[PDB]
This record gives structure tokens, C-alpha cells and sequence, in this order.
């Protein structure tokens, strides 16, 4: 009996739970690709020089 | 025996009363008791009230 | 009014590009990140709110 409650106690502090693990996987990864289209449009930026003649 | 199990319950109808809280503020302890106002227009007078008794 | 020495028209039209580009960088920070409260620019009410619901 003391082993199978001894193993709920120690499995609450060191194993994940997927419903909140998945969330979080799918959040980050919408966020890099917004990261990289933001990141490659901020980078044609100082083309805005070559329009005022050189 | 009986009894001991409803002190404890009646316990937490207390606890959650006066911990229910918006970030700071509590909500179920009377301060809004006399409904608060919140103005949802761009003019005086175009006010929402919001009142929660204490339980 | 045919001058060759200042160009008002150029000093007005170049505060509008700065305006126009200033717009345009603020609103990639707040995409790339996807806060709208990045620095103390914005609301300063807002964070301060934010902080005790983020405790």
C-alpha cells in the first residue's frame, strides 16, 4: 500500500503532463514562424535609402 | 463524526470568500457591496454598475 | 518665391517619412514578441496591473 502512494507523491514533482506540455509545444512554435517572417521583412528595411538616389 | 466533516466544509465557504480576489482586490468581502462604476461611453453619465453582495 | 538656399517643403516631407518609418518598427516588436506592452511607452497603469495578476 505505502509503495503505490509513495509513487503518486514522487511522479506529481518530476513527470510532465502532456495536456499542458502539448499546449505549450504548439504556442512556440506559431511564434517562430512569426519570428522568422518578422525577422526577414525587418531586415529589407534600410532599402528605403536607395530609393532617395544612392 | 458527521459533524467534523461539516466544520471543515463550512471552513472553506469562508476561505474562498475571503480569498476570491483581482490580482489585489477582493470581490465577495462587501466592498462591492455598493455597486462600482464603470464608464463605458465617452461622455459623463454613460456608466455601468456592478454590484456583489458579500457571501 | 523661387529660393535655392532652403527647401521647406523637403523638411516637412522628411518629418512625415519619420513618422511613417517610426509607426512601421513598433509594430514588428509587438508581432515578432506578441506583447502589446513591451516597454513603459504604452500603458503605465496596464503593467503595473499586470504584474500583480502575473503573481
Amino acid at each position: 500500500n505505502t509503495q503505490a502512494n509513495v509513487a503518486d507523491a514522487k511522479s506529481r514533482i518530476v513527470d510532465v503532463d502532456f495536456a499542458k506540455e502539448t499546449s505549450a509545444m504548439t504556442k512556440y512554435q506559431v511564434l517562430q514562424q512569426t519570428g522568422s517572417a518578422m525577422l526577414a521583412q525587418a531586415n529589407q528595411l534600410p532599402q528605403v535609402a536607395l530609393s532617395l538616389l544612392g | 463524526s458527521i459533524k467534523a466533516e461539516m466544520d471543515q466544509l463550512a471552513t472553506e465557504i469562508d476561505s474562498i470568500g475571503n480569498s476570491t480576489a483581482f490580482g489585489n482586490t477582493k470581490l465577495l468581502t462587501g466592498t462591492f457591496s455598493a455597486g462600482k462604476v464603470f464608464q463605458v461611453g465617452h461622455q459623463e453619465g454613460e456608466d455601468i454598475k456592478v454590484t456583489v453582495k458579500a457571501s | 518665391a523661387i529660393t535655392v538656399n532652403t527647401n521647406v517643403t523637403s523638411m516637412k516631407a522628411q518629418k512625415n517619412l519619420n513618422t511613417s518609418n517610426s509607426g512601421l518598427s513598433t509594430s514588428m516588436e509587438r508581432l515578432s514578441s506578441g506583447l502589446r506592452i513591451n516597454s513603459a511607452k504604452d500603458d503605465a497603469a496596464g503593467l503595473a496591473i499586470s504584474n500583480r495578476l502575473n503573481s
